[PDB]
């Protein structure tokens, strides 16, 4: 197994409130090294948030989140974990695992993150409604057909897309998000393909929005 | 107490084949206890380089890092299409271990003008039957990046019922893609006949109209 951290976890709470986040790792001995969450705000560059020894006999933290938040580890299930509380506006942050490569407070191997989104305005986890994008003679020119999927009035960020479980990649553009004056996020991605292959592939689109756990897979016709 | 790291400046345009160099200030002498990390929107953050200067397994040898002190430096020699990215430097010498804001390198496109090819979806069926109307306006692979598309529906311009979206830069041809979405209540909606997505751009000596007549 190759080396893999996977974060999960992130989503909407109100200020005060608690969330949990996991990391689950794999394609390494896990319980070798030290592990570290690290973040990313709004408007800041990454903070260093907290540490813990290999052994777990230690734990550190940011002044900012000491008394607040609880790092601790499963060696046998090769699991990090960060107890939040008392979560406040400036908590905000995609959260990543990281892997300290040599003890020396600096990492090697990051998962992609989970977002963390602390709210008190009025809009409440909702996922989204996934609308296909059919191709058809209006989206097609020079032997290519462009479609896709509309994802539809989401809450809070983020949500992902991939083509047919990730085989699918050149000529894919999934846009950033909107804001909608509902206060719900909308996204569409497309992809243009062949012409000719609309009678004969399948074009499935992967929606997760695991802020709500929403999993979709819209298969787009023409 | 705690080190604070900065880095100058914050975004560059560069162009594919340059060299590149972007600097990292730490607030004290650190000695030669500074990694880079490059960040890409979505993507796990990467080490680079650890020790000021070594390179990290994989590490394509274009990168190379140098410094000592306060002041330390990340050079890419022929900055190639994958190297687009935000680099942010991280001390590991004391304290909390504090890392800079990030240098977004950008792309300093040369690149031909190109029009955008203009696409239009009706609202889906399933979307309808549930009460609301969104129509997709898609610009595919366009240079430059300035695009006016406007929504008219019966020939009527619209004001106030769309949204736009446009993604990052392609790093191998400098091109954008545009999504704009008119929403209206299915209501409004079948009120009308003719939808209309009308595009302007450097590309074009004047402006394109992609239509639908609503249920044809
Ligand atoms: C911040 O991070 C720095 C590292 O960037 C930490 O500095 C290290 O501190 C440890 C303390 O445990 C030092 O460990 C000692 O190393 C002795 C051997 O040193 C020699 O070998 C090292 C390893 O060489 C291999 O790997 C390097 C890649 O790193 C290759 O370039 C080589 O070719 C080899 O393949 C060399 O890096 C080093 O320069 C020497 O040549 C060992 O015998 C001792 O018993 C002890 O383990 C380590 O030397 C320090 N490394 C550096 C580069 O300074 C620092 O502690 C960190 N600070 C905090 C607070 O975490
Ligand atoms: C996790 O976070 C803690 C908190 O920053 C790290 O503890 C720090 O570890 C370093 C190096 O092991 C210590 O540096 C040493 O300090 C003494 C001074 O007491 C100095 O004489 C030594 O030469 C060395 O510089 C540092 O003191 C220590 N900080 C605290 C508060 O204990 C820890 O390294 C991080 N990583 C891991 C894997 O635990």
């Amino acid at each position: 197994g190759e080396v893999q951290l996977v974060e999960s976890g992130g989503g909407l709470v109100q200020p005060g409130g608690s969330l949990r986040l996991s990391c689950a790792a794999s394609g390494f001995t896990f319980s070798s090294y030290s592990m570290t969450w690290v973040r990313q705000a709004p408007g800041k560059g990454l903070e260093w948030v907290s540490n813990i020894s290999s052994s777990s006999n230690t734990a550190f933290y940011a002044d900012s989140v000491k008394g607040r938040f609880t790092i601790s580890r499963d060696n046998v299930k090769n699991s990090l974990y960060l107890q939040m509380h008392s979560l406040r506006d400036e908590d905000t942050a995609v959260y990543f695992c990281a892997r300290d490569r040599n003890g020396y407070n600096f990492f090697d191997y990051w998962g992609q993150g989970t977002l963390v989104t602390v709210s008190s305005g009025t809009a409440s986890t909702k996922g989204p409604s996934v609308f296909p994008l059919a191709p058809s003679s209006k989206s097609t020119s020079g032997g290519t057909a462009a479609l896709g999927c509309l994802v539809k009035d989401y809450f809070p960020e983020p949500v992902t897309v991939s083509w047919n479980s990730g085989a699918l990649t050149s000529g894919v553009h999934t846009f950033p998000a909107v804001l909608q004056s509902s206060g719900l996020y909308s996204l569409s991605s497309v992809v243009t393909v062949p012409s000719s292959s609309l009678g004969t592939q399948t074009y499935i689109c992967n929606v997760n929005h695991k802020p709500s756990n929403t999993k979709v897979d819209k298969k787009v016709e023409p | 107490g705690d080190i604070e790291m900065t880095q100058s400046p914050s975004s560059l345009s560069a162009s594919i084949g340059d060299r590149l160099t972007i600097t990292c200030r730490a607030s004290q002498a650190i000695r030669e206890s500074v990694q880079w990390y490059q960040q890409k929107p979505g993507k796990a953050p990467k080490l680079l380089m650890f020790s000021t200067s070594i390179l990290e397994s994989g590490v394509p040898s274009r990168f190379s890092g140098s410094g000592f002190g306060t002041h330390f430096t990340l050079t890419i020699s022929s900055l190639q299409p994958e190297d687009f990215a935000t680099y942010s430097c991280q001390q590991n010498y004391s304290g909390p271990f504090t890392f800079g804001p990030g240098t977004k390198v950008e792309m300093r496109a040369a690149a031909t003008v190109a029009a955008p090819s203009v696409f239009i979806f009706p609202p889906s069926d399933e979307q309808l039957k549930s009460g609301t109307a969104s129509v997709v306006c898609l610009l595919n692979n366009f240079y430059p990046r300035e695009a006016k598309v406007q929504w008219k529906v019966d020939n009527a311009l619209q004001s106030g019922n769309s949204q736009e979206s446009v993604t990052e830069q392609d790093s191998k041809d400098s091109t954008y893609s545009l999504s704009s979405t008119l929403t209206l209540s299915k209501a409004d909606y079948e009120k009308h006949k003719v939808y209309a997505c009308e595009v302007t751009h450097q590309g074009l000596s004047s402006p394109v109209t992609k239509s639908f007549n609503r249920g044809e």
